[PDB]
């Protein structure tokens, strides 16, 4: 299972997702992202069921951008989090369950506050200082709680993350092959090239 | 224009079509009397068969709806068969959903509501017929309800129906003011058939034999209609008195 | 495993003299991993309080369901809805989907303003009205809670006596249970004011 | 079939116009007069209800003011009947939105929904159009106080004051003399009632012919309040302005 | 659970206990399981507590609707025949186990109905989880041509039979008497046995004993005028 | 008139206008004839051009291998009738392994035609057919009006100036019903029949169409050279 | 078929009227006179029941219907229309309220359902509007007693007292004078008969007049003594016997 | 549950027990298993008490409607009614119904409807759970045509053998007599017959 | 008026104008009769020969319903074939559910409600046919004649079509010379005579006689076409009586 980490630093969100795409016995491809930029000021990362994960990502990406061109103005990341929860609710009673766990991090421009939310697959949004899904949770929830200071600057936060991969690598049983990192902060959405 | 060919308000206040259904009623020229006894209800209707070819056993205006409920219909026979069928279905339906024979009152009220939807809808015409339902109910006794193409009804102590009904109307009025009882007192149901037929000959003035009458009688737990032998034998008993 | 045990949570409520008190814990997990130290499982529509426990998601959905229903009422009748009335509504939404139902256990506590009566009620998954005039427990340490309160609770209490009982009873039970703890919140609801008080309590 | 009974309520006339729609405008202008004034510090809604005798109930009246959700109200000009159905649907829509995005509907979107509903009676279905025009008073975050009016066709637009109902001619001329931007809620309340005093054909504007309501974002810090006066707070504010 | 129903000469008496159990843990010590279809037709219930109480509500409205519409007292049969149909439409998932009783114009009646849509009459029936216990006492003492005052004695003892030998029977014993041609009488808490023995001492604590973190006053009152 | 505008409205004369307007429409089309003995049935049809450069339209539709028709009237509405007749022939053979009796087809086209004049928002099918076909019980020729009446004849013609062919066929009635197993002489009778109804337009090779179904003869359309033998 | 009665029958006229809606209020002006007065502790509604003919007895006919345990109704206009409305009125009251809130509707909500029926009957084509005015009088716990008047267009207003029907204009100025805001239950009842006697010319007996109150709770008519939380019904039609007494007090 | 019905010269006599078991515990001890669907055409229900009782009313409805439009229905006709509901809903309803009726035209007739659902006219039928143990006694000793008195005995002794060897059968025996003379219920308490 | 442009709107007289127009279109049709025997029924119809180009005995106008009910009609011939189609549905469905051949007073109501139906809505056009239909059951003979009203009645004989007045006359003669009924083998012969004489008024073109009967005794209650000898004799017996 793919790794997918969150952490909410003092004025930025750093999301990180696994590169490995492993269908069947062989690793097909090893440079594929698992994230879709919703809005100029929202990023959504996703992993879970094969093949479901992709369909359910564009399905949200379209419907959200449609509300943004209808009103010439993007919904606050606070609201965007709720909309996802809604469709993941409706899908567990339906004939087919989707089975996708998602992290929404976005930089709230009105409040001038960065926010993170963890929406598990049944359908539960929960605001969190930091989180994860999968087996990732077991290994990084203890490493983060030791060292995370609310005051950290964007650059402490990167250097915390680089401890967290190198952890996963010792204990994990499956390759994941280094992450991609992205920053979402007040100034737009950029990517660190250095793991 | 538009109003005098379908069912919407005139600038009058008066649905034309609806009112025409009432003129429509009296096109068969048949006169009906229904009186109540202590234990029964009688209703009698002239039976006039216009030809030698027509068979006299199939000419009717009394229909048997359930065990305890007969109905006499007044007017054009297409509409009558539509009312009869529809009545029957309802009869059946009631008994299955609450498990006891539909009392008369309920049936009368049901075809009145059912009448009502026909005048408010635009594409159904209302049926040109006046319905008289008779029974000995289980808790109320002898009963008459008479329902009207609009969907009006009310109960009655006796009733008249037809073209020449004003004669019968006013004959009956004299009778109940005099006696000061609701219903003909006599206990037997032979006896109140006798009163009924006699009162008819006298109200329209014209004599009637065994082929010009058609009797229904309703007692407690059985409705029956009388054959030409029992109308004839009852006309004998009338002349001897 | 069972849908009801996948995040724990407990809710207790008691009536007292001229006040009621409702209380839960804060913990929202996914099975053995505890996820978050926040998360309220009490919500309040007018001067009614509605605390819902059990299966993670349906707590939430079923909350923006009662938000939606309470709202439309106060626009029709131009008042705030009365607890006696509210109890009927919770049964009636529940029973609507009989099959595939919500795995919840909601508990109502407020005061009728028109008569001054305190008044509590309980439910189940399927959802039936549970009358009482004592106290109602709910959740996954509902068995464990049930003895504890019964023992402590004195028929009728003063608003700050009451606050001692529901406290020790709510604490001790959460420390004999695997999916609860992590602080607890106790509300005391009087005819005029609501206090929200956090409880100092052993993590683990 | 139904050829002889045809009413063709949606066809263009040679003019380029729509007949039943013009006729609905007419209807709305017979009705009792409502006026709106947006201030920099609230929004006022003052309405005159009609055909009133001392014997009619006065205190428990609603025919002209209806609350939508805590920040938005409407005043209604035209058939009461028609207007109810478009309120029921609107209320449900407001709430729907709240159950999906956990925040209140902006005033813009709410009016854009109602106008489409109205449009759609005049596209197809041969239904007769509604006998309604609203005033919407609202308060969101991204524009402040916003006032909107809507037409039975669909068309809706923004204002700094507007009225509808009877004597919109008489009312709108006075209003262009007298608006100013400093306006306070005490200034705006005054300039409202008085316009209704001059344009009422009644003997006099009085406290039994009014319904009245404000929305301030002031009044208890920033938290948006709504006040629908009781008939004893209108009598006191009819005496503050000395109409009596 | 124990609900008996005994006919007598002029009427019918329906009686129950008040203990409502959910598992081995005793949910609620009191709970009137007597419900009211209509002013002279009571029904009490056994089995799943949600599924009676919902289905007693639903056949109430329609009989209450139906009674105005035909403008006469409602008749026992009708409620019974309606139930019978509604339950049969779901293949017996609705775990209803109802005694419906009542008087009306056409006499005394007393029926039983099991989840699949089976229906019986009898002069003394019983349902619930004690029922076997109750059923025993009935089959000896019950005889024909009972009065009122005797028959209630027979009912209570049959419930008491419940109380002592069935675990899911406890606490208070309700009754409700219906007799032909009068109003029906509800006698809640007719027999109270096993009052709770007193505690050995008080458990009131000292004010200030439980440590708190912090407080707030969170005002639910709608936005205030100023 | 005043009752014509609706098909719904039965007139205070006692004839439905619309159904007479349908019936009128065939008399304006191209002329056609069919006649039959006991061994063969022939159709002869006049094809017409839309001007000079236009090619000649086809009036004779293969419905199956022992049936066919010709049309005269609305050619669009003919393709709808004839696609029904397709389905129904196959339907019988699929399910019950049975060639559709010519007789049986008659009611089934009537019934479907009737259905579309009583209902509102219909209009008659404005087209007449001659149905010929050789089945188990011998030769038949049924004539389908747009009214819906199916009639079984020895000969007829429908279309323009057909009385001329009738008149001719009632002289020859007794000749050709005795001609049996002589396809070449049977066909000759039909070509001569259409010459009488003709007002100009001498039969060339691309005016004439000849169809014959017979005892052992599957339904075969002749054009081109094949009708140069029978001019 | 091709049923196309879809298009609304009612239209607006060039003149800003709703042509049918105006006609219907004529059909209300011809029906029989009835009234409602609201007091301090009760309401009274009254009409006359007039025999169609003599042999008829209008006992069976009721122009006064209980809706719910607290909300009674009386009409002017068309016979059938009043009846069918009342049955749908009941049915909807138990489906969209009574099921999903425990208690019977509060007064002023049930009217809002009644009105939403009447709206439809002019919007969805193929049906002419209803031809009746309802009074709906009622009483719930929070709002006190009340009275509401419902037109066939869909407009409803609360009232202090009102009449409608044949001699409506007449009766109405007679109510204005006599009404005051301090009225025993009793004294409302004496005004009702007096006011019904001006504009009526038929016979005056208990069997052609109908009186009915919303008053206090009856534990006589409870149906089931022996549980105090139930208080029992407020609507109560007045018996024939009582009326003949009140006719010495005309 | 032992139900039988037997023809004689003057009509047909239907005879039943009244015990209703559910496993060990007897539910009801006095169950009427003889049901009226016309006024002179009676039935016996066996199998699953729910599935027949629901059918028992729905059959009662179709017939009551057919009376009011066409006049009385022959016993044959009524039997067909049970057929077309059992044949279509055969999956989930498990019904053994015996339809007997006395026309005045062709006297008493019996049809049985086994569980598959099919009509079969017979001059006597036996059905139910308990009846298997009495197949042999019935077959030997059935005389064609009898006097009313004998039949009442042929059915008393039959059912009493059934009660004795079956756990699911007992109580009192109810009999219904269909003749021209009307409908007579006869009843035999346990002391009148376990000694015989 | 404007009631003649409409369908099924009452006029001020009570009359429905459309239904009275339907009768006009019957009077255009051919003559047809039905004679009720002591134990069966006979039908006959007059089939105008248009041209020497029709094939003898293929355009038969007597359509049988189930296996024991004959129907014959006059008025618009397509309408009739639809009224008959419909009766087949009603037949087969009654037999599936109750499993006995449909009774003839049953059959009469079913058709009747279906006629009648087309005067409720004004979107459908009323049926321009009058049908004589009937046959035999276990109660015996019954005969019925159906109108565009939605009316039927029981008859001793009946007649419709162009020459129906001629027929009705002669019919009554047959009831007054036999107050005890006409029996089966005779009634075929009389049938012919009433058709040849009713065709005196329609004597524009030749015709063919066509007869059918269903009788308890002759045919076992089924219907059949009269053929062979007894058809031949009855043709010769009519033709010598009008001369």
């Amino acid at each position: 299972m793919d790794i997918i980490l969150g952490i909410r630093v003092q004025d930025s969100v750093i999301l990180a997702s696994s590169k490995a795409v492993t269908r069947g016995i062989s690793v097909l491809k090893d440079s594929d992202d698992k994230t879709r930029q919703l809005s100029p000021h929202t990023l959504m990362s996703f992993a879970g069921e094969a093949g479901d994960t992709v369909q359910f990502a564009e399905y949200i990406q379209a419907n959200i951008q449609l509300y943004s061109i209808r009103e010439d103005y993007e919904l606050s990341p606070q609201a965007v989090s709720s909309f996802v929860r809604q469709e993941l609710a409706k899908s567990i009673r339906s004939r087919r369950p989707y089975q996708v766990n998602v992290l929404i991090g976005g930089y709230d421009k009105k409040k001038n506050k960065p926010e993170l939310y963890q929406i598990d697959y049944l359908g539960t949004k929960v605001e969190l200082p930091y989180g994860a899904h999968g087996y990732s949770g077991f290994y990084t929830f203890s490493l983060l709680d030791h060292h995370y200071r609310p005051d950290m600057t964007t650059e402490e936060g990167l250097d915390l993350l680089k401890l967290c991969v190198q952890e996963l690598e010792k204990r994990m049983p499956m390759d994941f092959k280094g992450v991609i990192v992205k920053i979402v902060d007040k100034d737009g959405i950029r990517q660190v090239d250095d793991f | 224009g538009y109003d005098r060919h379908i069912t919407i308000f005139s600038p009058e206040g008066r649905l034309y079509q609806v009112e025409y259904a009432f003129k429509a009623t009296n096109q068969t020229n048949i006169n009906s009397l229904a009186v109540r006894g202590k234990d029964c209800t009688v209703v009698i209707s002239q039976k006039k068969v216009p030809d030698k070819l027509l068979d006299p056993t199939t000419v009717s205006y009394i229909f048997c709806i359930s065990r305890t409920i007969g109905m006499v219909v007044n007017g054009p026979i297409p509409d009558a068969r539509n009312a009869a069928l529809r009545a029957k279905a309802e009869a059946a339906e009631f008994r299955y959903k609450y498990g006891y024979d539909m009392p008369c009152d309920v049936l009368a009220k049901r075809m009145a509501n059912l009448s009502q939807i026909y005048t408010q809808r635009a594409y159904m015409r209302p049926l040109g017929v006046i319905l008289t339902f008779v029974s000995v109910d289980e808790e109320l006794g002898p009963s008459i309800y008479k329902t009207d193409p609009a969907g009006y009804y009310v109960g009655y102590k006796a009733t008249a129906t037809g073209p020449k009904q004003q004669e019968i109307t006013t004959n009956l009025e004299n009778h109940f003011k005099k006696s000061k009882i609701d219903h003909i007192n006599e206990e037997s149901w032979e006896k109140v058939v006798e009163f009924a037929i006699t009162h008819m000959i006298d109200a329209l003035g014209t004599e009637f034999s065994k082929n010009d009458l058609e009797v229904g009688v309703a007692t407690k737990d059985k409705f029956f209609t009388l054959s030409a032998e029992n109308i004839e034998e009852r006309l004998v008993a009338i002349a001897e008195q | 495993s069972d849908p009801s045990s996948i995040n724990g949570g407990i809710v207790v409520a008691m009536t007292g003299k001229d006040c009621v008190a409702i209380a839960c814990d804060l913990r929202l997990g996914s099975q053995s991993l505890g996820v978050s130290n926040k998360f309220e499982k009490i919500f309040h529509y007018g001067h009614v309080f509605l605390g819902i426990t059990g299966l993670a998601t349906d707590v939430t959905t079923l909350n923006e369901m009662f938000r939606y229903k309470t709202n439309l009422y106060k626009l029709k009748e131009e008042r705030a809805i009365e607890p006696e009335t509210f109890t009927q509504l919770v049964s009636s939404s529940l029973y609507e989907r009989r099959f595939g139902p919500y795995f919840v256990g909601p508990v109502v506590a407020g005061i009728n303003s028109k008569s001054g009566k305190p008044f509590i009620a309980g439910f189940d998954l399927i959802g039936c009205i549970d009358e009482a005039k004592d106290f109602i427990v709910s959740g996954t340490a509902s068995d464990q809670l049930f003895g504890m309160c019964e023992s402590l609770y004195e028929p009728n209490l003063e608003p700050e006596d009451l606050f001692e009982t529901i406290s020790q009873a709510l604490l001790n039970a959460a420390d004999r249970d695997a999916l609860s703890g992590w602080g607890a919140v106790v509300y005391i609801i009087k005819k005029d004011e609501v206090v929200k008080r956090y409880l100092k309590m052993r993590q683990d | 079939g139904s050829r002889r009974y045809d009413s063709r309520t949606t066809i263009f006339s040679p003019e380029g116009r729509l007949y039943q729609v013009e006729y609905a405008l007419e209807s709305i202008s017979h009705a009792g007069t409502a006026i709106g004034i947006m201030a920099s510090d609230g929004i006022v809604l003052a309405a005159e209800r009609k055909v009133t005798s001392t014997l009619l109930e006065q205190d428990t009246s609603t025919e002209k003011l209806y609350k939508l959700n805590d920040k938005i109200a409407v005043a209604v000009a035209g058939l009461t009947a028609d207007a109810e159905i478009l309120i029921n649907t609107a209320r449900i829509h407001a709430q729907n939105y709240l159950k999906t995005y956990n925040e209140d509907i902006p005033v813009e979107i709410l009016v854009r929904r109602l106008s489409d509903i109205k449009q759609g009676y005049t596209q197809h279905g041969g239904l007769r159009p509604f006998g309604v025009s609203f005033i919407y008073a609202g308060y969101d975050d991204r524009y402040g106080y916003q006032l909107y009016t809507s037409n039975p066709s669909g068309n809706y637009t923004g204002w700094k004051a507007i009225s509808v109902g009877a004597n919109t001619s008489a009312a709108q001329t006075l209003l262009q003399m007298d608006y100013k931007d400093d306006m306070k809620v005490d200034d705006a309340i005054e300039l409202a009632l008085k316009t209704l005093s001059k344009t009422t054909d009644s003997s006099a504007l009085t406290y039994d012919r009014l319904e009245f309501a404000t929305i301030r974002k002031g009044a208890n810090d920033g938290e948006v309040y709504q006040k629908i006066f009781k008939p004893q707070e209108i009598k006191d504010i009819l005496v503050k302005t000395g109409i009596t | 659970t124990t609900i008996v129903g005994v006919k007598f000469n002029n009427g019918v008496v329906i009686a129950a206990d008040t203990r409502s159990t959910q598992g081995p843990i005793v949910a609620d010590k009191n709970c009137a399981k007597l419900h009211r279809i209509s002013p002279k037709i009571w029904c009490a219930g056994a089995g799943t507590a949600a599924d009676t109480e919902a289905v007693t509500q639903l056949i109430g409205s329609n009989i209450e609707l139906h009674s105005l519409y035909t403008s006469r007292e409602p008749r026992v049969v009708s409620a019974l025949q309606m139930l019978k149909q509604h339950l049969f439409k779901y293949q017996g998932h609705i775990g209803a186990y109802l005694i419906v009783a009542g008087v009306d114009p056409t006499g005394s009646h007393l029926f039983s109905i099991h989840a699949h849509g089976s229906t019986d009459v009898g002069y003394y029936l019983s349902l619930g989880s004690g029922s076997l216990a109750a059923m025993a006492v009935l089959e000896s003492h019950w005889k024909q041509d009972l009065t009122k005052e005797e028959a209630i004695k027979l009912a209570s003892d049959a419930i008491q039979a419940g109380i002592w030998n069935d675990l899911g029977s406890g606490s208070n014993v309700d009754v409700c008497v219906m007799e032909i041609g009068k109003d029906a009488e509800y006698l809640r808490n007719y027999l109270t046995p096993n009052v709770r023995e007193e505690k050995q001492k008080s458990y009131k604590f000292p004010r200030g004993t439980t440590a708190v973190l912090k407080e707030s006053i969170v005002n639910i009152c709608d936005i205030q005028e100023e | 008139n005043n009752y014509d505008g609706d098909t719904v409205t039965f007139s205070p004369t006692g004839r439905l206008f619309q159904v007479e307007y349908a019936l009128e429409a065939i008399k304006q089309g191209s002329v056609t004839v069919g006649l039959r003995s006991n061994t063969h049935a022939v159709l002869v049809a006049l094809k017409r051009n839309a001007d000079e450069l236009s090619s000649y339209q086809k009036k004779i539709i293969k419905c199956d291998e022992h049936m066919g028709l010709s049309l005269a009237g609305l050619a669009p509405d003919a393709r709808v009738l004839s696609n029904y007749l397709r389905q129904q022939c196959n339907y019988s053979s699929l399910v019950f392994n049975r060639k559709l009796a010519v007789e049986r087809a008659g009611h089934l086209l009537c019934d479907k035609a009737q259905k579309n004049t009583q209902s509102y928002g219909g209009r008659p099918y404005g087209v007449g057919l001659l149905i010929i076909g050789y089945d188990k019980s011998g030769a038949h020729l049924l004539e389908f009006q747009p009214s819906g009446n199916v009639t079984e004849l020895y000969g007829t013609a429908i279309g323009a100036r057909s009385q001329g062919a009738k008149t001719y066929l009632e002289r020859t009635l007794d000749t050709f019903i005795k001609i049996d197993g002589n396809p070449d002489e049977l066909i000759k009778a039909g070509v001569e029949a259409i010459s009488q109804s003709l007002r100009d337009e001498s039969l060339t090779v691309d005016n004439l169409s000849i169809a014959i179904v017979g005892k052992d003869t599957p339904f075969t359309i002749y054009d081109g050279e094949a009708v140069a033998k029978y001019i | 078929m091709t049923d196309r009665y879809s298009f609304s029958l009612t239209t607006f006229s060039p003149s800003g009227k709703l042509g049918q809606i105006d006609y219907a209020l004529t059909a209300v002006k011809q029906g029989v006179t009835s009234l409602g007065i609201k007091a301090t502790n009760g309401v009274v509604i009254a009409t006359e029941k007039k025999s169609s003919s003599p042999l008829a007895m209008s006992e069976t006919l009721s122009k006064v219907s209980l809706l719910t345990p607290d909300i009674g109704a009386v009409y002017s206009g068309m016979g059938p229309d009043y009846r069918v409305l009342v049955d749908k009125s009941r049915k909807v009251a138990h489906t969209s309220y009574k099921r999903i809130y425990g208690e019977y509707p509060p007064t002023k909500l049930l009217v809002s359902e009644v009105a939403k029926i009447m709206q439809e009957a002019t919007q969805s084509g193929g049906v002419r509007p209803f031809g009746v005015s309802l009074l709906i009088a009622g009483h719930d716990e929070f709002n006190g007693f009340s009275l509401y008047q419902v037109d066939p267009s869909g407009s409803y207003f609360p009232w202090k007292a009102t009449a409608i029907g044949k001699g409506s204009v007449a009766a109405k100025t007679f109510l204005e004078k006599r009404w005051n805001d301090e009225l025993e239950l009793e004294d409302a009842i004496h005004i009702a008969l007096l006011t019904l006697k001006e504009s009526v010319e038929g016979e005056f007996n208990g069997d052609t007049i109908e009186l009915a109150i919303i008053g206090d709770e009856n534990p006589d008519l409870l149906g089931y003594t022996g549980i105090p939380t139930d208080k029992g019904p407020r609507f109560r039609k007045l018996t024939s016997q009582e009326i003949n007494d009140r006719l010495e007090a005309l | 549950t032992s139900i039988m019905a037997v023809t004689f010269k003057d009509g047909v006599i239907l005879g039943a027990d009244s015990r209703t078991t559910t496993g060990a515990y007897i539910a009801n001890r006095v169950t009427d298993k003889l049901t009226r669907v016309h006024d002179k055409i009676w039935c016996c229900r066996s199998g699953s008490a729910a599935d027949t009782q629901a059918i028992a009313d729905i059959v009662q409805y179709h017939l009551e409607l057919y009376t009011s439009q066409y006049g009385t229905p022959s016993t044959e006709t009524a039997a067909s009614v049970f057929k077309e509901l059992c044949y279509e809903n055969k999956d989930n309803l498990t019904a053994g119904i015996i339809v007997a009726g006395y026309d005045d035209k062709n006297k008493g007739e019996v049809y049985t409807i086994p569980l598959g659902g099919s009509v079969h006219k017979l001059p006597y039928a036996i059905a139910g759970s308990g009846s298997t143990f009495i197949y042999g006694y019935c077959d030997k000793n059935f005389r064609e045509n009898m006097s009313k008195e004998e039949t009442v005995d042929f059915i008393k002794h039959s059912l009493s053998q059934a009660i004795k060897w079956d756990g699911s059968s007992g109580g009192v025996i109810r009999m219904v007599v269909l003749t021209a003379a009307g409908v007579e219920r006869l009843i035999f308490y346990p002391d009148e017959y376990e000694q015989l | 008026t404007g009631y003649d442009l409409s369908n099924s709107v009452f006029s001020p007289d009570g009359r429905n104008f459309q239904v009275e127009y339907a009768v006009k279109a019957v009077e255009n049709g051919t003559t047809s009769i039905g004679i009720k025997c002591n134990d069966g029924v006979v039908f006959a119809v007059e089939k105008l020969i248009t041209s020497k180009l029709l094939v003898p005995q293929k355009n038969v106008k007597i359509q049988v319903v189930d296996r024991h009910i004959g129907c014959v009609y006059s008025g618009l011939i397509p309408d009739g074939r639809h009224l008959v189609n419909r009766g087949r549905e009603e037949a087969a469905s009654f037999k599936k559910l109750y499993k006995t051949p449909i009774p003839i007073p049953a059959f009469a109501d079913r058709l009747g409600q279906y006629v009648q139906a087309h005067t409720l809505y004004n979107s459908v056009r009323p049926f321009g046919v009058s049908t004589i239909f009937g046959g035999v059951d276990k109660n015996g003979a019954h005969l019925y004649m159906l109108e565009p009203s939605g009316s039927y009645w029981g008859y001793k004989g009946a007649a419709t079509g162009k020459g129906r007045q001629s027929a009705k006359a002669e019919l009554e003669k047959l009831v007054d010379h036999h107050p005890e009924g006409l029996s089966a083998r005779e009634a075929v012969k009389q049938a012919a005579k009433i058709i040849y004489l009713a065709h005196e008024d329609n004597k524009e073109k030749d015709f063919e006689l066509e007869i059918s009967w269903c009788s308890l005794s002759e045919t076992n209650g089924l219907h059949k076409f009269v053929k062979g000898d007894l058809l031949q004799e009855a043709i010769d017996f009519a033709q010598k009586e009008i001369n």
